[PDB]
């Protein structure tokens, strides 16, 4: 919390962008922590189609390392540098541990269940396919096809860097902003 | 929306877990251009704000092409020749996204600066808004009286109404007694005259005392 | 009038239907001689308008040929002395044509702003009318029952004249008791009393304590 | 409503020009749009001896093109344009479908009664002649003795176009602003 | 404490009083590095107050490295986007130690400024803390009176809720409406519908009107 | 008296009227020295006034020697760490001799200001005097219901008082906390505990928690 | 009423000069004129050890030429020229109009009776002579004994001319301010 | 109270450091003069463990000289002055007349007893020897015997002087403000 701390010392943000994040952080919320509620104000009027509470909910708690409750400033900044400008290393981390749920880091097909119903779910209901309730469940089985060996971390890596289309999917933002 | 609009790095890094789950498409990022605060003196008194600031809300005055009728360019700033006091509320529903109402100020020039800056009444805070609703009313309930057409609290609306009235007919008068002065031996005065005497003469007829 | 003033090109305009069912006169247009916005520095804050916001009014002091006796050359503005945030309604009123009253400013101070600049309390709009005839009232019935001539809430008023004028009477006394001191023995002090001393000397008397 | 498509482009004001005619205008109407009853405010303010009105609701719906109700920014300007700084040919049509109150293109001695009952009422009763009540009808019959032939638009051109003097007296504000 | 800091001189020369009575330790001064007053500009407006003055309450935003956020470094000051006559109140603050409360500012925007800048309503001053606490207590009531939770003087406060409500969902159309007629055929406008379109495409399903 | 300053040439051209019925004793004038705008920035907001302004009033803070205290030389201004929009009443004053009390200002920041630029509330004009006797009583009163004395609307005043104490004694344990750690392991903060230090060790004691 | 019309054209202050006088007399009387009560508020603030009012209306009716009622800026200002630095005739002419009371020229020792009583009351009772009921009128009587041979203006004119002193008591104040 | 009076004239302070003072001392009491009360509630924020009241008595009335009952400006910096960048001899004699309480100049170990209980009880209750109910009685004991040879002002000036421990103490903050 000082600014020059969380400059370019492992934060990814010169001391102009950490600036203009700090600015627009604190128009939002003035204290310098941001909570639950709040999280969900801000994500929801990105996609006003549905509703991304359930979605923004296990994103906040990724961005809540250690669960304190409400995520400050210097935690957000190295999430979004992670995640923006980061290796493939830390985002690919990053993931996974949004995905994980729990504590232990592993996945069983019911954990990421609520992800995917929460990625579908943000959209409303008024695309062309008019859905189906039972397509979450096939976006995760065609989705566990590709990785699911047998039955992990070093499984989620390897098969990121197997596929060069997530590769290129995954810095689409480090670019712009 | 546009109102958090400096949290789209927050949506783009949000939008990383989807990745993973996903069928890279090649999504096309748009590849922007790319921040220097600008100057908007109402009438003297200069204020400083982003522009990003103001072109979060792009359906307004200060967020738009609109803007460029009151860009006044060799000083680099925007001339605006309205109310200093008033146009900080502007500023401030331009930063957050609600109005305030200032309880000192009357609300038929309140209303004046809403609607030169493409404001709305429906867009005040609640915060204050039962006094803004309540002061509006008094001022409609003194329009009504004022308009309630007698022609043939009230008593004295009706009387100053009449001395208003006079005073536009004695305005009315000296003009024309003005014209008629100069007809017989400043800026404007000259080209109003110089119209009375095109509608004079384009009729054959003349204006007498 | 001259109030609509930026709409001369409009009536120009309009005059053009007259042309086709004239008689072509040859009207002689004044062929007028063509506007950079100017500053008034009333006491630190600068308030920029166009010079034609000024002279569209040209019978008070700010539209005349009166403001030439408060230009001050050197910096190129206009310097008053007055009230910062009262001469802001001097400028509403020359940009609209209505005045409006500060509900939090005395009224006392508000009429020297109006008599100073040359307006007057018959073009206040009526938007805020009542209450400014209201607080004239009650200023009005204060300086009556300060002057109900009492000489042998209103005790207090009463009590408060009589503490002025004793006020009054021993700052008489204390000048009168420096200019002794001084003949015993400021910059505005020493040429008063050179004029007590030449009062003094005319009449071959002197003061004493 | 740019400011730059209006720009000498058709519009025969400079940058400068539209800007003060901008603040004039939304100095008495803040809303950008001008009706009826603010056209007839600002026009009888210059004519104090008479009223106006009667000739501001004809010029109103001259500038008012489609009958929309209410003249915004963009064509009351294109419109002044014409009027002040236009063509011949411009200027021409513009005064014609002035007189011509209906929709088609005519002329017929009782549109146009109303034209110059209005010029002449918008003087009051002050005058030297003292007026008559026959007067606007002796002014509509000596015009109609010099364009008139038999009993149009190609009538009005060239009667306009064939004496000099209109000629002159159409192009006195082109001047000066 | 930190707020007498100015008075440390003072407290100096009284510790040398215990010099006499003492036995010289070599007590170690801490021997100090050796005042330019700074500029904080709160959109247009700029405050000068000495860097000493905000560093003696050092747990707030501008006594703090917190300020070093919003620093502007090419013209020397900080630039604050906040409300420039609320701030006049948080450097009364920072001169004497006691906050003083605007009888003229709503309540909703005085506490979003003491949050913003560090401030807490316990620390204004007993002179403005009675109606401080009623004007909170009156914009509680509305809050809770707001938020009754009726899903199935209050009246209207219900209706205006249920206006409020219709206006967010018609905003919301209004921006997926948007976004359609992108799709069919602004700045931030690109990278939103950029970021709604990933959204489509990574789960293979489209949007329709 | 000095406050019409600006009519001596009018006394002077009167007293010519003296000359003819006198006998001219060579009345000695004093042969004076001789006019510029000076700047008062009361942080961040200048105000400019005429010296002859200020000097008229040669009993208070503004005309004094004192303001050279106040004086910072390198920017040729008088820097004043006070309240920007009390200082204007005070200057308000000095042009024509009566205070006007502001009725949205805190009456205890108001007399602050007079209190620091040396006017009374004596002086304060009658235009706005009953208003002001009004909220000192106001203040008095809660002055004198917070200092009652019950040591053993006035229940939450004593219950207001309460939490004052306990938190000035909060506040001087966290600085005896803060001076313990310091001692187990800011710039005013060093020096403040060399100054603890110097008080535990002259007396061969120390300091524990 | 211009501020170039009185300037040295006649009137004997510079621009600057005008500009601080105007300043100083809109100050007190912001209406432009200034009547005999303010005349007499302002000129008693001068001399507080006795009234000047007796004397101030004299002043004010000398100052206030054709008796219109409240004297305006330009016949102040040039009343204080011609009185600071004007020439001996006008000085003395204005002297004289100012003791004379009454419309025609003449002075009969009882219009100016009043003058010197004005002139010894303005002082109060406080001086060392404790004064008298019959000095002013010994005062009148030595001054008569200098200029009325037999028993006027060219009198007036020749008797200050003659003695030096008074020549060089008026000139006084032209020469500071 | 000229601020060039006070300036290098007898008094150590320059004109910033003149200017600052003045600055921080009208802060407080805007007033100009500084009273008992309020010395002591500016001294006892520096020592929050105990009170000051008792020493910060003796401290104004050591700096109220003619026991005036408040003090100014001018002899508050002089005695700022005196302490912190005056010589040997004005600080012992300052010194000195703090301690001594009555008028005439005598120190009988009863005068300083309430000096040397002051400077124990401004540090509260809280001190690791828990301190003692004699002990300030011990400190004036062992003070007496490095002095009091016998049973004065020249006394102390000399004891002063002779050790040169309490001469290195009493300029410790000369160098630093």
């Amino acid at each position: 919390p000082e600014g020059l701390e969380q400059l370019e010392a492992q934060t990814n943000f010169t001391k102009r962008e950490l600036q203009v994040l700090y600015r627009g952080f604190k128009n939002e919320c003035p204290s310098g922590v941001v909570n639950e509620d709040t999280f969900k104000q801000i994500y929801a009027q990105f996609f006003p189609h549905g509703d991304a509470s359930t979605y923004a909910h296990y994103l906040f708690n990724a961005f809540d390392t250690t669960q304190t409750g409400s995520v400050k400033f210097e935690d957000f900044v190295t999430a979004l540098s992670i995640l923006l400008r980061g290796t493939v290393h830390e985002k690919l981390r990053w993931t996974f541990n949004l995905y994980d749920i729990n504590k232990d880091g592993y996945i069983n097909k019911e954990e990421m269940m609520d992800i995917v119903k929460a990625i579908y779910d943000m959209m409303g209901k008024y695309t062309y396919p008019v859905l189906k309730e039972d397509t979450p469940r096939q976006h995760v089985d065609v989705f566990f096809q590709k990785m699911d060996k047998n039955k992990t971390l070093d499984e989620f890596l390897e098969s990121c860097q197997e596929d060069d289309n997530i590769m290129r999917s995954l810095q689409l933002f480090q670019n712009v902003m | 929306a546009a109102g958090v609009a400096a949290w789209l790095p927050f949506a783009r890094a949000a939008a990383i877990g989807w990745m993973p789950v996903a069928s890279g498409p090649m999504p096309a990022p748009p590849r922007q251009e790319r921040d220097a605060l600008i100057v908007l003196n109402v009438s003297g008194t200069r204020f400083q704000t982003w522009q990003d600031t103001l072109e979060r809300y792009p359906d307004t005055l200060l967020g738009s092409s609109e803007r460029d009728f009151f860009y006044h360019p060799e000083t680099q700033q925007y001339f605006f020749d309205r109310d200093p006091d008033i146009f900080r509320h502007i500023l401030n529903f331009y930063r957050t996204g609600k109005l305030h109402y200032p309880r000192h100020e009357c609300i038929s020039a309140y209303d004046e600066e809403l609607a030169f800056f493409g404001l709305i009444p429906e867009i005040i805070g609640d915060c204050c808004y039962e006094e803004y609703k309540d002061r509006r009313r008094e001022n409609a309930e003194r329009l009504q009286d004022d308009a309630d057409t007698d022609t043939a609290r009230a008593d004295k609306r009706r009387a100053q109404k009449k001395a208003r009235l006079a005073r536009i007919r004695a305005a009315k008068s000296g003009s024309a007694n003005a014209y008629m002065q100069s007809k017989r031996s400043s800026s404007f005065e000259t080209q109003h005259h110089h119209l009375l005497h095109c509608l004079e003469k384009t009729t054959n007829h003349e204006f007498v005392d």
